[PDB]
């Protein structure tokens, strides 16, 4: 054969915050050498748009080129669910390919978060564990970060989304902090974003006593 | 209202 | 086609850790195509050949290919000491065998971690509630995790893929859905955990409302 | 000494 294409949609925090740029990306692999030559169409429900942009063309070092053109979406567009068409034409490939995303289909569903604290037997060691259950949400797409202070707690984990009996999605995330810091009373918040919740965000906290 | 995350803003109704 | 392609399969982790079970590993061959169907299985625990694996019943996939499976049955403790096994694939249309490998995870066994917790205030104004099982500082990430009340399996939960620690070790958290009435009863809800690192590889967790 | 999984034999040290 000849070029492969993969399109990806844009980060979920991207298209949760108003203050972020989110974005389409059509990836082309196993472009030759012989023919770099790339053309892009890109359709918004069918309707052809003229402002995607390409990426410099990157050589891979396996005798291929990776050929990209981003195309930058509107926040609403994505979230009301509109498909996004890239159309790759190539001189390798018989006739164009054609791939298309969109943000996953259902009625979304706003998560409910519950911060649990760290069990008695838990507190007997050097560090213990904070967790965020997430749950009842829908699409899947979702960004859960912790904080203590008005600061960012990087110490954490977060499981990958699981598909609950209901249709809806769950996650747990798990903030590992020293002991003598939950001890003293400290405040530790599970920050989560998400298109069902009222401004796309939400914050739970959690403190000893 | 507006929702802010770490001091950036996430959105407003 | 390009010839057959080759898929070996560890043991189930609840069979390496209950002795009333036993495991086994699995080599499946694809792709056999009906002119050639003879396929020759070579196995090897540790480079020493074994002669007591069973072929399977041949499968048409109705795609003009076979699926040929040979299942070996390992030893529980030679699966977890980390004993290898090989099985050698030999059919007309390979050029030459295909050769594949599987054994546990290496790395020190590590014991797990198991906390309940019970559910938020938040969500004790719902239908039901989650109970929360913790499981984590295990290492390899083979693990069973169950639920039962009253002696009686509970199988209305779902349980999270293993997450790579900043350690080394893993967690997961498997939750569990009650109505919110069989929690207000008093009812009791365990959290059964099989690893290899626990005494005697089993270990079971409880809670009810406080 | 002797684990059971619901009724079932899991290990015996
Ligand atoms: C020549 O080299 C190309 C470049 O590869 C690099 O260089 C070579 C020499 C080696 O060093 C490589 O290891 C190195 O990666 C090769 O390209 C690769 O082709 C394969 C297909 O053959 C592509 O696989 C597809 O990947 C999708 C996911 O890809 C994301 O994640 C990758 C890491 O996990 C990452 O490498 C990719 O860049 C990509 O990253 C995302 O990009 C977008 C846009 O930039 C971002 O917004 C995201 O944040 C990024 N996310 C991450 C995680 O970083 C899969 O979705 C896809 O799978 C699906 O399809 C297949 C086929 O249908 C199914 O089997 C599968 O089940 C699933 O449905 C698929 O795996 C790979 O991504 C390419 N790599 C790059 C860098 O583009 C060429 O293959 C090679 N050619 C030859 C002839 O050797
Ligand atoms: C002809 O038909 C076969 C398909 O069989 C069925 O009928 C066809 C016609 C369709 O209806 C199919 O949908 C249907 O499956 C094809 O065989 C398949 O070949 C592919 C490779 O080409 C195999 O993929 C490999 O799968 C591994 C995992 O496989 C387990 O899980 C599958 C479900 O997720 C399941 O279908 C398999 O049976 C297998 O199940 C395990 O079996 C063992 C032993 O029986 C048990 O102990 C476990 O509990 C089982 N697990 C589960 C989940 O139940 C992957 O590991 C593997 O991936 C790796 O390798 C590839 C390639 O290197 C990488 O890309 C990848 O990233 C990764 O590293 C791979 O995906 C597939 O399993 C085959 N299916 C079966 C049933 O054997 C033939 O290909 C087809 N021929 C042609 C020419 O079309």
């Amino acid at each position: 054969g000849g070029p492969s294409v993969f399109l990806f949609p844009p980060k979920p925090k991207d298209t949760l915050m108003i203050s972020r740029t989110p974005e389409v990306t059509c990836v082309v692999v196993d472009v030759s050498h012989e023919d770099p030559e790339v053309k892009f169409n890109w359709y918004v429900d069918g309707v052809e748009v003229h402002n995607a942009k390409t990426k410099p063309r990157e050589e891979q070092y396996n005798s291929t080129y990776r050929v990209v053109s981003v195309l930058t979406v509107l926040h609403q567009d994505w979230l009301n669910g509109k498909e996004y068409k890239c159309k790759v034409s190539n001189k390798a490939l018989p006739a164009p390919i054609e791939k298309t995303i969109s943000k996953a289909k259902g009625q979304p569903r706003e998560p409910q978060v519950y911060t649990l604290p760290p069990s008695r037997d838990k507190l007997t060691k050097n560090q213990v564990s904070l967790t965020c259950l997430v749950k009842g949400f829908y699409p899947s797409d979702i960004a859960v970060e912790w904080e203590s202070n008005g600061q960012p707690e990087n110490n954490y984990k977060t499981t990958p989304p699981v598909l609950d009996s209901d249709g809806s999605f769950f996650l747990y995330s798990r903030l590992t902090v020293d002991k003598s810091r939950w001890q003293q009373g400290n405040v530790f918040s599970c920050s989560v974003m998400h298109e069902a919740l009222h401004n796309h965000y939400t914050q739970k906290s959690l403190s000893l006593s | 209202d507006c929702a802010w995350h770490l001091g950036e803003l996430v959105w407003c109704t």
